[PDB]
RNA sequence: GACGGAGGGGUACCACCAGACGUGGAGUCUGCGGCUCAAUCUGACUCAACGCGCGCACCUCACCAGGCCCGGACGCGCGGAGGACCGACAGCCGGGCGCGCUUUCGCGAUCGCGCGGGUGGUGGUGCAUGGCCGCUCCCAGCCCGUGGCGCGAGCCGUCUGCUCCAUUGCGACAACGAGCGAGACCCCGGCCGCGGGCGCCGCGGGACGGCCCGCGGCAGCGGGAGGACGGCGGGGCGAUAGCAGGUCUGUGAUGCCCUCAGACGCCCUGGGCCGCACGCGCGCUACACUGGCGGGGCCAGCCGGCGCCCGCCAGGACGCGCGGAGCCCCCGCCGUGGCCGGGACCGCGGGCUGGAACGCCCCCGCGCACCAGGAAUGUCUUGUAGGCGCCCGCCCCCACCGCG
């Protein structure tokens, strides 16, 4: 749930080959690769299953954009922990495509391909600073306060 | 694994009508009178719900397997919150006696075998759930 | 050499106070095999009380909050090794050495 | 994750500073007129072993010691602590002017 | 009022032999611990936190006692002049010491 | 008329055990998993034992500063103070009245008599 | 004597542990010292502002 | 100086505009005002009082009705030890307390008086006054040395140019140097690295208005790209000077003044602050159709323990140390019906805990008003508004409150 060890507690042997990091309004999802048959799988849960199925097609979108071929074979173990919801699909959306990114690894020119992928969707590649802000005494909320009676 | 790729909403439904023909469980009349939760507007109208809550139970058990639910952990699953209140809702829990019958009742088919901290599935048990998972995706 | 294995846990409100202590543990610990020191997570000890002693104003609050940092050292040494160890850690006054057996 | 969140000793750690605002009440009850500035306790060992820094040490000896572990003795009282095994460094605090307590004293 | 003159001179005894006294104050019924006595019937018993205060402020009134307070606390600290007055009243000799006479000394 | 499926004459002989089972959740409590205290005990027989044994018009009426005891069967043909907090309150208990706290039946509140 | 009714009530009687007022004993960690009390003696017991 | 329906510039969602969610209309609750009562303990009263002084069945507790009890220290003057005090079964009075009676029992100066003195007190005066806080203050000014100018009050720097949230600077100047505010600093994030590690947690670094282009005396100033992040992260600490602001009701912070034993001392017992037209000052839940109510896929972050068994629950037993929200998302059931909207009022039980419910929850009735809110108001520009839940403070009991 919080920052754990959990990175790769869950599984034992079978060394996953590729860690990438992937985080979306307090969503941790560490993406595993292990270049399989296409398994794209995240949470151990199918790219299909989803919270919200309208969602899903969002997260397909460097499967859209950049070639198939990649994703055509590939393997997946997501630990995705903390996050509402929604918030849980775009950090393993940040996971996977910096896991397809790690992949390519050798190529040089890996940045160039992938921003093909930042130029239809920016943040895909890079992390919001976004977060929760704090009340203050007399606040209900974090930028608000008790109605003013008098002007 | 197809018992995640199952969608949740059809494994549980998909399980019961087979249930029905299995005899399993047998839930009982007092059950199928009252209504869940101790924050539920009224009593679910699915009439087999007792039925239908046992196909809940055992998938969720699936997930959990060797780290074990008590009788509290099968209620959070179907946890509720009272809508009906001039002063603001605090969360609550569900009725224990209905959850605390239906993983009793699934010891006594063998599918689940427990002695732990609270419940687990007997492996003869966990194989056959997977086994209806394994008919339902493919 | 009933080699019993010793957990240390230090408790104290200063990270410049604790730093040093733990420093010293580890420093007389290279000689009997001492495991590496373990952080724990700050433990939060706000209090929240309106400054003002009457009721008077917009009550303002004052958040006053103690950090508490424990760190764990396990060893496995005789008796009396941790005795010989404890005259060389430069003692800090007020800081809790904790010897969990 | 498995460890208590019942840490006992956590919670007695603040005891101790407790103990510090105690022993800073009781010096100063009469001690601030002898001199105490500062105080620090050091119960690691059960030495209970308590710093006073202060302007002039000799005022709680007297001519005989015999308040010196007194002031222990109080605390015996309170924490059963045993004349010697509790300790007061009563010692020389230099530049007094620097130190304020006294100095509005 | 009945104070016993075993718990009177006992008490003197506890205070005179650490020359300390530390009470949180009790407003009324109450047990102080580091004093225990025997009563008529050969009971171990301790005293009343009420009683005790009358005779705590009595022999600072006195002024065989130095006491402090610090908001509900008493601190007492026995002067010489009171060394002599309690050995008037416990019926002690003027040899013996109060135990802090001396050995705190700190090289 | 008929109280808790006990005629008032019946419930009125029967012992305050016998009308305790058919009862509210905290008369039943009341001595369930509790009991009575020393003093509220001592009250009861000191209106009983009189109240058993009247040899004309009462002459006690007793004013007693205890209030919320609950009221037993037997009690029932005399009238009790209730001190509300300032004076007494004359109050006789109905045979049906029983099985509830004689705070219930004492006023100790101004009725109305504002709305200015 | 008055011991008979003396203090016979059994109910909390907690009160502020540096001062004697009774009321924000305010026992959150144990600390049973006051709230009015407790700007007074913070510092020493390790909370700070911050 | 301060005012000005004087001007010349600044700046702030406490100002406003483009908008947003409101509130005021509805019910309900909590705090006032105003009533009533034996008593409703009170302080506050435009921002800067009014769910606020940290959760009144008791205690708290300040007030009302009843009574017990001394705890009148220390010095002298007395009374005076088989006689100072203090306890007492019944029969009582009396809720009651051996208080005080009938009583016939026990004690043993541990003391009772007289004085002088201590003796406490949520008792008055916060226009005695400490401390601390509210405000002025989403707000930047303050003063010193030397030298100038003035009889002096005072000026000058400390500025009628520009820039900045900001005497914030850069230029220029009978002022010239200093300073204190603002900054800096600290707390938490934006990211990474090193040691490590159980509890991912300690120590470093890093976005620098740096660079590009345009303007800039220059300070700055836009448009920009790289980039975790654009030129304070979210916070704290906050000058000089004030106020007759608030608190003697937190206190071993206390002056004067009062009550000092039929006490404003201190214990018990039952009250009251939960009484109470209308009026308000916050809140809370609604008015349904992006809504219900539906079982049934769930998801946290504060940082938190679970099991088993009976019981609809409420809960209770027996135990082991151990573990997570709602809204929403599901398929359904459902016609515009004060409705299967809403959830009031209030009968009937089950419990909890507490010396004790008058506290509270659950189950089962019941279906209040209300069908989009008049003037007149607030509060806020990104993880923000709103919506929706968790935890704590207090607390046997109990959140709509507040800090988060």
């Amino acid at each position: 749930d919080l920052l754990e060890r959990n990175d790769i507690e869950v599984r034992e042997r079978d060394k996953y080959t590729v860690h990438t990091l992937g985080k979306k309004k307090n969503s941790v999802a560490v993406a595993f690769v292990k270049a399989g048959k296409g398994d794209i799988l995240v949470n151990n849960v199918p790219l299909a299953l989803v919270r919200p199925e309208i969602l899903r097609t969002k997260v397909s979108e460097p499967i859209m954009i950049l070639g198939e071929s990649l994703f055509k074979g590939l393997d997946m173990n997501i630990k995705v922990a903390g996050g509402g919801h929604v918030s849980q699909i775009y950090a393993v959306r940040q996971a996977i495509s910096r896991g397809v990114l790690a992949s390519v690894k050798d190529e040089a020119a890996r940045s160039e391909l992938r921003a093909k992928l930042v130029s239809y969707d920016r943040q895909l590649v890079v992390s919001d600073p976004r977060r929760c802000e704090a009340k203050k005494f007399g606040g209900r909320g974090a930028r608000a306060r008790r109605q003013k009676s008098y002007r | 694994s197809s018992v995640t790729r199952v969608p949740a909403d059809v494994f549980i439904n998909s399980f019961a009508a087979h249930l029905k023909n299995r005899g399993i469980i047998k839930c009982p009349a007092f059950t199928d009178y009252v209504k869940t939760g101790v924050s539920r507007q009224y009593a679910p109208r699915d009439a087999d719900w007792f039925y239908i809550k046992a196909a809940s139970v055992i998938r969720h058990f699936y997930i959990s397997g060797s780290h074990s639910i008590g009788v509290a952990g099968l209620a959070r699953k179907y946890s509720s919150l009272q809508k009906g209140k001039t002063t603001p809702h605090h969360t609550k829990r569900a009725s224990c006696k209905v959850i605390r019958s239906i993983v009793s009742q699934f010891l006594g088919q063998k599918l689940l075998i427990a002695g732990e901290r609270g419940r687990h599935i007997s492996p003869n048990g966990r194989k056959m759930v997977e086994d209806f998972a394994e008919g339902l995706q493919k | 050499d009933m080699h019993q294995k010793y957990t240390i846990i230090v408790v104290g409100k200063d990270l410049k106070l604790v730093e040093r202590y733990v420093k010293s543990i580890v420093k007389e610990g290279r000689a009997f095999g001492i495991s590496g020191p373990c952080r724990a997570p700050v433990r939060r000890l706000t209090i929240t009380t309106r400054k003002s002693p009457c009721g008077e104003g917009t009550n303002t609050w004052h958040r006053f909050e103690l950090r508490m940092y424990k760190r764990t050292f396990w060893v496995t040494c005789g008796g009396n090794d941790i005795s010989t160890i404890l005259s060389k850690t430069v003692v800090i006054p007020g800081i809790q050495v904790t010897v969990e057996v | 994750v498995r460890r208590d969140e019942e840490n006992v000793y956590y919670s007695k750690y603040l005891n101790d500073c407790i103990m510090e605002a105690e022993l800073h009440e009781f010096f100063s009850r009469e001690l601030v007129d002898a001199g105490y500035a500062s105080c620090s306790l050091c119960r690691t060992i059960d030495s209970i072993c308590v710093i006073i820094q202060c302007a002039e040490p000799e005022v709680v000896m007297g001519d005989n010691h015999y308040r010196l572990h007194k002031i222990e003795y109080l605390l015996a009282g309170r924490f059963m602590c045993d004349p010697k095994n509790f300790n007061i460094w009563v010692d020389k605090i230099i530049k007094r002017g620097l130190s304020a307590e006294i100095m509005v004293d | 009022v009945h104070i016993p003159k075993a718990v009177y001179k006992a008490v003197y005894a506890h205070l005179y032999e650490n020359a300390s006294l530390a009470l949180k104050e009790y407003w009324r019924v109450g047990n102080v611990p580091g004093i225990t006595y025997v009563d008529e019937n050969g009971k171990l018993c301790n005293p009343t936190y009420l009683h005790v205060n009358c005779i705590m402020q009595s022999l600072e009134s006195r002024g065989v006692v130095k006491d402090t307070f610090a908001w509900r606390h008493h601190y007492y600290l026995l002067t010489e002049k009171g060394e002599q007055f309690i050995r008037k009243e416990l019926d002690l000799t003027d040899d013996v010491l109060p135990t802090p006479y001396s050995k705190p000394s700190i090289k | 008329p008929n109280f808790r499926g006990v005629e008032v004459e019946k419930l009125a002989t029967m012992k305050i055990t016998d009308i305790l089972p058919k009862l509210n959740a905290r008369c039943r409590r009341r001595i369930g998993k509790h009991g009575l205290s020393m003093k509220h005990l001592r009250f009861v027989n000191k209106l009983r034992l009189r109240r058993a044994a009247q040899p004309s018009q009462k002459p006690k009426i007793v004013r007693t500063h205890l209030r919320d005891m609950i009221i037993f069967p037997e009690m029932i043909g005399m009238t009790v103070s209730v001190y509300n907090g300032r004076q007494f309150i004359p109050v006789e208990i109905k045979p049906p009245m029983v099985g509830r706290a004689l705070r219930e039946y004492s006023m100790s509140y101004k009725i109305v008599s504002h709305g200015k | 004597m008055r011991e008979t009714e003396f203090c016979t009530h059994i109910a909390h009687k907690r009160e502020c542990r540096i001062c004697g007022n009774y009321n924000s004993v305010y026992r959150k960690y144990g600390l049973f010292i006051c709230r009015r009390c407790f700007k007074e003696n913070a510092g020493k017991i390790g909370f700070v502002k911050l």
